[PDB]
């Protein structure tokens, strides 16, 4: 692609972002929308093989049932209230749609089916967008809906989120498959608090993106996409297995790295409200997510899977990739716990 | 983990680049048969250009030159008035300068 | 000659001279000798009301003036 | 509430369980897409007239236009995939099972 | 009495339809040094009634067709767009006499390619499939620069009513402040239907019309009367549009006669033209809009935008 | 010519809206009046007619506001025969 | 820069036409002296009622009467 | 994630099209202009939480004035009594009902 | 009313005039005549396209004559000329990334 | 009868949409949202929206249905049970529901609906020498100055994007 257009495209996405999250219309909410999915589709299709069209085309179909069902739960609530203002629902039929609607624009279970695939068809600078960048302005809109979100149903997507991103990741081998099960389940993570506290929500949402940009940008600086691939990088350079290491352990919850402070602040919040039962089953559901992260720190760092012999000229030639943050990315998904009252700046 | 079910799948391209798994073929003449009307052309399209121009001939041949053999020069003279029928009298004199 | 194709450019113009002298005397017919009330807005709409209600018969075109008054 | 609402609403239902249940085509899902979009503009326009909002009505042709766009966005998707596979067809859209 | 007045209409409009067959085949040919018809009837008369009792009677073609309800569908389509575009015509008095009357004609004149499109889906050709997708994308082509032409003179009336545009054009007419946009819309009128220089399938330049294929057509009469439906009434609107006639409303039928002479003058100028000119190629005429006509009508359309400003000569809105 | 015409084409659109300005406060009285009549007879004839009804209240506002709220059209013509009610509910959007 | 406009008014001239008619599409309303004109009449023009005012007892410029002398005029649409 | 940038810089950039109690062309009322007006000067600034039980009442009839529920409802009693009593003949319409009176103006 | 009357008139008068086409040359029972993908352009899908966006900016742009009676002359200018800006820019990048071509 | 013509047209536009979304071939699932699309704007042009309507047919009908059967054309050869029967499953349904809400003047499929026609609940006043929903329309450009920035930028970007992504390079 052109740099200019390339440039132009992702002013694009981010403006159609930062539509989302300014506006007080919801005409304006749904443009936002649009023009977010209409400038990521080239984005997608940057290398023009058969498998980002089919993952374009599986995008597109998702994202544009999840605008119309959202259009239309705007429709309902023009005829309930006789107004625009992005604030909460005055029908529960227009909650539950667009509640629908921004759980397919999520891809969060049971509209799930659609992340691993267009992950997986697409580049890793692509999927990190998608993972990372499409993330803000449905949960934007759900933070300004929720007093008329319906609690039994986002918390039955949020365990439902939780449970199909534990078990989807444990099959798999290839790398953007798994970071795509893993956003399902930090996504159910994200909406299981909303409703109790959206200030943890947002916490969960910054952290799981730092966590997430580090591991694509450390995919991207291996050039793997494989667990098979990941596996020749202790031969290649072995502080990226170290990095790999720390941040696959930070993603699975584990103290004292910075991914275990926010499913502790959300078992914080969710215990206050006299919840027990549901974020015990959330953190015994998360052992599966840490469960195919051990799988992948295994094969990585923690043994030496057998090389081949053309990587002895590779250790002849330094990374001239453009490594963009990931020392401070590395350093943020890791070692943030000791400075976790931050979190207020997010009240 | 390999099933009975999701035992036929292989593992995806190292380039995530699969393979792709030809053009239009004309059979072309002129529209209204007045001018030309007895020409045809196998084109090989390319969508708007052409590739290869295939010109089938001989729809009027008629053996002119071997039915010459069996008559003599001046009752195989009107036989050159007929080859080039809108330049008739060239073709009588050209023929003519011949003999 | 070149008159020869006046005969059908006529027959042509009479064919297209018939539908708007015809929808004139039409309008002119149905309106009281007048031409047809155009109500593209509601404030011409609500005025055609008025007078198909001040009337009496039940039709627009059917003006009452000062004689109606006392 | 007015009759004629139920109606709209169920045409969008029609369409969406269309959109929700794929024959063979993909040509016959963004139909049922654009379906979808004809009866959110027929239901917001016969709310903006029904209340007499002056201002919303710019909205239903900004629908019009962003769902028009995305419909040619979708179409440029099809011509790609009928390109790559020879059809429309959504079983050929199968590769990212693996 | 309504009903009279839409059949005062439609059937006049078939019988000058009828006779513009006539009035082409003479005026082309005095132009070509030759004559049109004068055998059939007195000076040719009954031309036009011997050449649709022959079609009527006349064997459909060899094939079948690929989708039948669409081959009955694509002519019943063309006559009604064909029809239903002369009942907002001011004339001095229209017929259907509607605020948003321009609109009108532009969105039925869009809806005339399904008839092309429809007539390429029913014939069981691939050949005639393409040369259908080839017409469609001409004839949406023009109607860019046919909607933003329009928008630009209708910048200068006021409204979208075409009864306006009789009151708007008393005082000069429309051509003299908005020539430019008068010549590029005649001749995007002129691609409109089909017509030469433009006329690509009914003539060469073309990958099917190649002498003995495939491809059942429609009954040829219906389409060839919806198109000269069309042709006139384009004439008619680009009279009313910028030819605009005296209206004395107690004597409406001077402005009937002076626009009936108008629009005759520019119908025999259709035919004027036709007998003039080679066919464009079809990428010559995408050129011809894409790299020619629709950067002058962008610019022109930005000067009549603001051209009442600079002016204060803004029209009143009703 | 374009100019002096649109010029005084808006001083005649101003002087037909000023003929409107003038006209409307005697047009606004009338209508008032329609209103009022159309509502009284509606009144008058649910009175004659709900009798029956167990518990009805006869000229119950719908609305907890006591403001003087827009008569809808089934509250004019809803009792009223299908000619009028075509005349007044599709009367302008069907005129030609 | 007058060697390079005649070699583009000799090759494109669709295109010189263009630009130049878009160009003073853009610029000459902001030189023009009858600009103002515009934004008077379309202001001036009367859709809707002209709700009075209730007099309270200083308002010395409201007229009481549309005949009266003070009040906003339109000599200079009259006249321009 | 509310970044109120257009109150933070002071523009306008959809707050018209928000409401019906707004600035509209031309001074066009809405249907329901004094009902909206009603329930939003009642809710201005109590939150949404007090809003829920504090403004009920603007709130149902501003829904009634926009959906018409209750006076659709109503007109449908009494035209289905008005029916069934002209079903069983205990009930002639009036003159001013039937089109025979010559409206008012 | 009337407009449906005169649709209902033209729908009518062109189904009967191809019933007649269809069937009056059904009436002379002639002889039995017994005797005996598509290739793809991107051009093609490129112009329909082209016309599609270029139509969705007309549909912005068909307001402007009653626009033009706004007393924000300033901002309705601007943005008038701003949309047929914008078209003519789509217009400029349609030409210089070579989509106009082969169907200029 | 014909104060009930919104509800008649909308029950047109339904059975429309179960005739194309039971999806025979594109071709005629094209057809039969061009027809659902003519009676739709025939309910917008009984409320009063005359431009709307026409925007209907000039840029749904006009534009984006052309650009549909000109794809189906090119992108798919020249033209069942499962179709027919989920077509008289809806056109059963659909019935079905006109005649409980036609005998009971009340109906509850997910919300409440009156069995009238519509024409109870119109406005009893006049707009003057103006159509409010032309000069809402017209306020695009007044008002609407975001609103403008926006969708001509995303068209903008739209060109671009179909540009870059039909490209194959
Ligand atoms: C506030 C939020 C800020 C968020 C991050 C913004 C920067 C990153 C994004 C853009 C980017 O990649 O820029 C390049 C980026 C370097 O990132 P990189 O390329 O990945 O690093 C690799 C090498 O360092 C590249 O080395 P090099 O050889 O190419 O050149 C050396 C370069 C030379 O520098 C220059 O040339 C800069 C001089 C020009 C400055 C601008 C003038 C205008 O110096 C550095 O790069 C040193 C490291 C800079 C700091 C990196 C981290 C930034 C802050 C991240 C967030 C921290 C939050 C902590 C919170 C903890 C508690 C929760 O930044 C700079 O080069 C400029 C740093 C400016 C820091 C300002 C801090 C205060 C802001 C208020
Ligand atoms: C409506 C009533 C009738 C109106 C007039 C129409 C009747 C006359 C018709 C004659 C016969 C036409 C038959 C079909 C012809 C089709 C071909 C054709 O039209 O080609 C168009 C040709 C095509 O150009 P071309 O092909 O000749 O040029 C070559 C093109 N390049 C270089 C790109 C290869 O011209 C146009 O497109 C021009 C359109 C109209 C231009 C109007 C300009 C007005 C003046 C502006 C200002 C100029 C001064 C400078 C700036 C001043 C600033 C203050
Ligand atoms: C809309 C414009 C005006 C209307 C169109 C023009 C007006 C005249 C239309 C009718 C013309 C006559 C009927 C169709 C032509 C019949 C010619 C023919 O070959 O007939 C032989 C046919 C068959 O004759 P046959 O039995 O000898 O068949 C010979 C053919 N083979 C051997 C192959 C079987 O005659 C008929 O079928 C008679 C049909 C009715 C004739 C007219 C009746 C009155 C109608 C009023
Ligand atoms: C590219 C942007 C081109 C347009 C720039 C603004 C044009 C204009 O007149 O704006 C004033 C107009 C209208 O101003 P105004 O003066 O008419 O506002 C007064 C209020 N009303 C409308 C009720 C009379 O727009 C605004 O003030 C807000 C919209 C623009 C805000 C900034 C957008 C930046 C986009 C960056 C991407
Ligand atoms: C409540 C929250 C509100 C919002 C707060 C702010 C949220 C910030 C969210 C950041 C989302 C980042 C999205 C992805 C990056 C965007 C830019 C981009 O496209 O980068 C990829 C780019 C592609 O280049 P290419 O050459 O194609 O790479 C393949 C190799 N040839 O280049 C590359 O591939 C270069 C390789 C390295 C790229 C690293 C990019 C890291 C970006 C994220 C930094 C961390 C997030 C910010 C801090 C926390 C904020 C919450
Ligand atoms: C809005 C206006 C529309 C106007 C449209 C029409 C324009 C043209 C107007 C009429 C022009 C003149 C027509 C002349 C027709 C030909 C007459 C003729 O020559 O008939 C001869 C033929 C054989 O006669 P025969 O008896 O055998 O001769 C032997 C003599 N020793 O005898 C016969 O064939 C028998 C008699 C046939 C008569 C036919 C008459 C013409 C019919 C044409 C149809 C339209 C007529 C006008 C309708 C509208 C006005 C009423
Ligand atoms: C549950 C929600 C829907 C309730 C109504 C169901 C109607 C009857 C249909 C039942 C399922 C029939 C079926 O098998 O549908 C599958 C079919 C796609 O399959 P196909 O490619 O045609 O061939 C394989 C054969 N199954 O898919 C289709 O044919 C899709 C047709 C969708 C059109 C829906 C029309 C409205 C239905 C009523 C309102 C809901
Ligand atoms: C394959 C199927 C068959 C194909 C052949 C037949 C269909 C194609 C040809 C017919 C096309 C019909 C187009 C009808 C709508 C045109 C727009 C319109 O109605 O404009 C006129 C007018 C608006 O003008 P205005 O003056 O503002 O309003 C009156 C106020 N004084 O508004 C009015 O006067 C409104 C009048 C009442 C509303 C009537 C609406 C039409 C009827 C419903 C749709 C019927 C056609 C459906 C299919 C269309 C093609 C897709
Ligand atoms: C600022 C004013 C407003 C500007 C925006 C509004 C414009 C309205 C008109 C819409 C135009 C849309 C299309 C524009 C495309 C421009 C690019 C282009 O066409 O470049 C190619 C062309 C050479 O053509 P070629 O590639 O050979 O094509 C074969 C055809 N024979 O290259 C050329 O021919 C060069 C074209 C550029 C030079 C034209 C200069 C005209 C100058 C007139 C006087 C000054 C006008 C005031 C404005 C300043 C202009 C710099």
């Amino acid at each position: 692609m052109n740099p200019i257009i390339l440039i132009i495209i992702l002013m694009t996405v981010m403006l159609g972002t930062i539509i989302v999250m300014i506006s007080t219309h919801w005409l304006l909410i749904w443009i936002g929308f649009e023009m977010n999915m209409l400038a990521i589709i080239p984005i997608m299709m940057k290398k023009h093989n058969p498998r980002a069209t089919e993952a374009s085309t599986k995008y597109f179909l998702t994202q544009s049932t999840a605008s119309m069902l959202l259009m239309m739960a705007i429709i309902i609530n023009l005829m309930f209230s006789g107004q625009w203002t992005v604030m909460k629902l005055f029908n529960p039929m227009a909650s539950m749609l667009m509640t629908m609607a921004l759980a397919m624009k999520l891809g969060m279970a049971p509209f799930h089916f659609w992340v691993p695939e267009v992950t997986q068809g697409i580049p890793l600078s692509s999927g990190l967008i998608l993972l990372t960048w499409q993330k803000l302005a449905p949960m934007s809109v759900l933070y300004q809906i929720l007093p008329s979100i319906n609690l039994d149903l986002i918390l039955t997507l949020s365990i439902l989120s939780i449970t199909i991103g534990g078990w989807g990741g444990l099959n798999q081998t290839q790398l953007r498959k798994i970071m795509a099960y893993s956003s399902i389940a930090h996504m159910g993570w994200m909406t299981a608090v909303l409703l109790y506290n959206p200030t943890m929500t947002l916490l969960n949402l910054i952290i799981y993106i730092i966590m997430t940009s580090t591991m694509f940008t450390l995919f991207m600086a291996n050039s793997t996409t494989t667990t098979l691939s990941l596996s020749h990088t202790w031969n290649k350079a072995p502080i990226m297995t170290i990095l790999v290491l720390i941040t696959l352990l930070s993603m699975g919850g584990l103290p004292p790295l910075s991914g275990f402070m926010p499913k502790w602040m959300i078992i914080q919040e969710m215990t206050k409200n006299d919840s027990i039962i549901l974020p015990t089953l959330m953190a015994i559901t998360a052992l599966l997510n840490l469960y195919f992260y051990m799988r992948l720190t295994y094969s990585t760092a923690l043994t030496m899977f057998p090389s081949t012999n053309n990587m002895k000229m590779k250790w002849q030639f330094p990374t001239t990739k453009r490594m963009t943050l990931l020392p401070t990315m590395t350093v943020l998904s890791t070692m943030l716990l000791p400075l976790t009252p931050i979190l207020s700046i997010l009240e | 983990y390999p099933t009975k079910e999701t035992a036929h799948w292989k593992p995806p391209p190292w380039n995530d680049v699969d393979p792709p798994k030809s053009n239009l073929t004309l059979n072309f003449g002129p529209q209204h048969p007045a001018a030309h009307g007895v020409l045809r052309l196998v084109m090989e399209l390319s969508g708007e250009m052409v590739r290869k121009c295939d010109p089938h001939i001989g729809l009027l041949h008629r053996g002119t030159e071997k039915l010459i053999e069996y008559k003599t020069y001046l009752q195989a003279l009107p036989y050159f008035d007929r080859l080039d029928y809108v330049s008739m009298m060239c073709n009588e004199q050209a023929y003519s300068l011949a003999v | 000659m070149w008159f020869e194709v006046l005969p059908g450019i006529a027959v042509m113009g009479v064919c297209l001279f018939i539908p708007g002298m015809a929808t004139a005397r039409i309008h002119r017919f149905s309106n009281g000798g007048r031409e047809k009330r155009v109500a593209h807005y509601s404030y011409q709409w609500y005025l055609m009301e008025r007078d198909r209600r001040v009337s009496g018969v039940n039709r627009y075109y059917v003006s009452k003036g000062l004689e109606n008054i006392d | 509430m007015s009759l004629v609402y139920m109606n709209i609403m169920m045409a969008f239902t029609v369409s969406l369980t269309g959109l929700l249940m794929y024959r063979s085509h993909l040509m016959s899902s963004l139909l049922c897409l654009e379906g979808m979009m004809l009866s959110l503009f027929i239901l917001a326009t016969l709310m903006i007239l029904n209340s007499h909002f002056t201002l919303a009505s710019m909205m239903p042709i900004i629908l019009l236009v962003f769902a028009a766009c995305e419909a040619a966005l979708g179409l440029s998707l099809l011509v790609m995939v009928s390109n790559t596979y020879g059809t429309d067809y959504v079983q050929n859209l199968n590769l990212l099972q693996c | 009495m309504f009903m009279i007045n839409v059949l005062t209409l439609i059937i006049p409009i078939l019988l000058a339809v009828a006779f513009l067959t006539l009035v082409e085949r003479k005026v082309l040919g005095y132009m070509q040094f030759r004559k049109g018809p004068n055998v059939v009837g007195p000076y040719g008369l009954l031309q036009p009634i011997a050449d649709a009792i022959k079609l009527f009677i006349k064997e459909p073609l060899r094939p079948a067709t690929s989708s039948i309800s669409m081959f009955i569908l694509a002519p019943i389509l063309a006559l009604t767009l064909a029809l239903t575009m002369w009942i907002p015509l001011p004339m001095p008095y229209p017929l259907i006499n509607m605020n948003l009357g321009v609109l009108f004609m532009l969105a039925m004149s869009s809806l005339a390619v399904y008839s092309i499109l429809w007539s390429g889906w029913a014939s069981n050709s691939k050949y005639a499939l393409i040369g259908a997708l080839r017409a469609v994308a001409q004839t949406i082509s023009y109607e860019v620069t046919l909607a933003i032409i329009l928008l630009s003179v209708l910048l200068m009336n006021g409204s979208f009513t075409l009864s306006t545009l009789i009151i708007t054009q008393e005082q000069v007419w429309l051509i003299f402040p908005a020539w430019p946009l008068a010549m590029m819309w005649f001749i995007s009128t002129l691609a409109e239907t089909n017509r030469a220089p433009f006329d690509l399938t009914e003539g060469e330049s073309e990958l099917v019309s190649g002498f003995n294929v495939e491809y059942a057509a429609g009954p040829f009469a219906l389409f060839f009367m919806a198109e000269y439906a069309n042709i006139i009434m384009m004439n008619i609107f680009t009279t009313t549009l910028f030819l605009g006639a005296f209206h004395n409303p107690y004597m409406p039928e001077l402005y009937t006669i002076n626009f009936t002479i108008k629009s005759l003058l520019l119908s025999i100028t259709f035919l004027w033209i036709r007998a003039s000119y080679p066919r464009f190629r079809y990428d010559q005429l995408m050129h011809l809009l894409w790299k020619n006509f629709l950067p002058l009508t962008l610019a022109l359309c930005m000067w009549h935008v603001s051209l009442p400003i600079l002016l204060s000569s803004i029209p009143p809105q009703t | 010519s374009m100019m002096r015409w649109n010029r005084e084409r808006r001083r005649l659109q101003i002087e037909d809206f000023e003929a409107r300005i003038a006209l409307m406060p005697l047009l606004q009285a009338e209508k008032d009046r329609r209103v009022l009549q159309m509502l009284r007879e509606n009144l008058e004839e649910e009175a004659t007619i709900m009798k029956d009804v167990p518990g009805w209240k006869v000229g119950e506002s719908v609305f907890h506001t006591t403001r003087w709220v827009t008569p809808m059209m089934g509250e004019l013509y809803g009792l009223r025969t299908g000619e009028e009610i075509l005349s007044s509910t599709y009367g302008f959007i069907w005129y030609t | 820069v007058a060697a390079f406009l005649k070699n583009v008014w000799a090759k494109e001239p669709v295109l010189v036409a263009s630009f130049a008619i878009a160009g003073l599409a853009v610029i000459l309303p902001t030189l023009s002296p009858y600009t103002k004109y515009s934004l008077m009449i379309n202001r001036a023009t009367p859709y809707n009622y002209p709700v009075p005012l209730r007099d309270d007892g200083n308002m010395p410029d409201v007229p009481s009467h549309p005949q009266d002398p003070q009040g906003p005029s339109l000599e200079w649409l009259k006249r321009l | 994630p509310f970044f109120d940038v257009q109150k933070k810089l002071g523009v306008d950039l959809d707050h018209w099209m928000t409401i019906q109690s707004a600035e509209q062309p031309h001074r066009i009322p809405a249907r329901c202009h004094a009902f909206e007006k009603e329930w939003i000067e009642c809710a201005h600034g109590i939150g949404s939480i007090r809003a829920e039980k504090e403004c009920k009442i603007e709130f149902e009839d501003f829904r009634e004035c926009l959906l018409r529920q209750k006076t659709m409802k109503r007109l449908n009693a009494i035209k289905r009594q008005r029916d069934k009593l002209i079903k069983e003949g205990k009930y002639t319409p009036p003159p001013h009902h039937s089109g025979q009176e010559d409206l008012r103006p | 009313m009337n407009l449906m009357i005169t649709l209902l008139t033209n729908f009518t008068l062109a189904t009967l005039l191809v019933t007649i086409a269809f069937w009056l040359p059904q009436l002379n029972v002639y002889s039995e005549k017994t005797s005996p993908r598509l290739p793809f352009s991107m051009k093609f899908f490129l112009v329909a396209i082209t016309f599609l966006l270029f139509d969705l900016e007309i549909a912005l742009l068909l307001p402007l004559p009653w626009a033009s009676q706004t007393t924000n002359l300033n901002t309705m200018l601007t943005m008038a000329l701003l949309l047929i800006f914008l078209l003519a820019v789509s217009l400029a990048y349609e030409w210089t990334q070579k989509g106009l071509e082969w169907t200029e | 009868m014909m104060t009930y013509i919104v509800f008649i047209l909308s029950i047109i536009f339904v059975m429309g949409f179960v005739g194309f979304s039971s999806k025979p071939s594109p071709i005629y699932g094209g057809l039969g949202l061009i027809v659902s699309g003519g009676v739709g704007c025939g309910i917008v042009l009984n409320f009063g929206g005359s431009f709307l309507g026409l925007m209907v047919f000039l840029i749904y009908l006009g534009g984006m249905m052309v650009v549909f059967g000109y794809t189906t054309a090119m992108a798919t050869e020249q033209y069942n049970k499962v179709v027919l029967g989920t077509f008289i499953t809806g056109l059963l349904m659909e019935f079905l529901m006109v005649y409980y809400v036609l005998k009971d003047k009340e109906v509850e499929i997910v919300f409440k609906f009156n069995g009238m026609g519509d024409w109870v609940i119109y406005d009893t006043g006049d707009s003057g020498f103006f159509s409010e929903e032309a000069m809402g329309i017209a306020a695009l450009y007044s008002y609407g100055t975001w609103l403008v920035i926006v969708t001509g930028w995303s068209l903008l970007i739209g060109v671009v994007v179909i540009m870059e992504i039909t490209r194959g390079n």
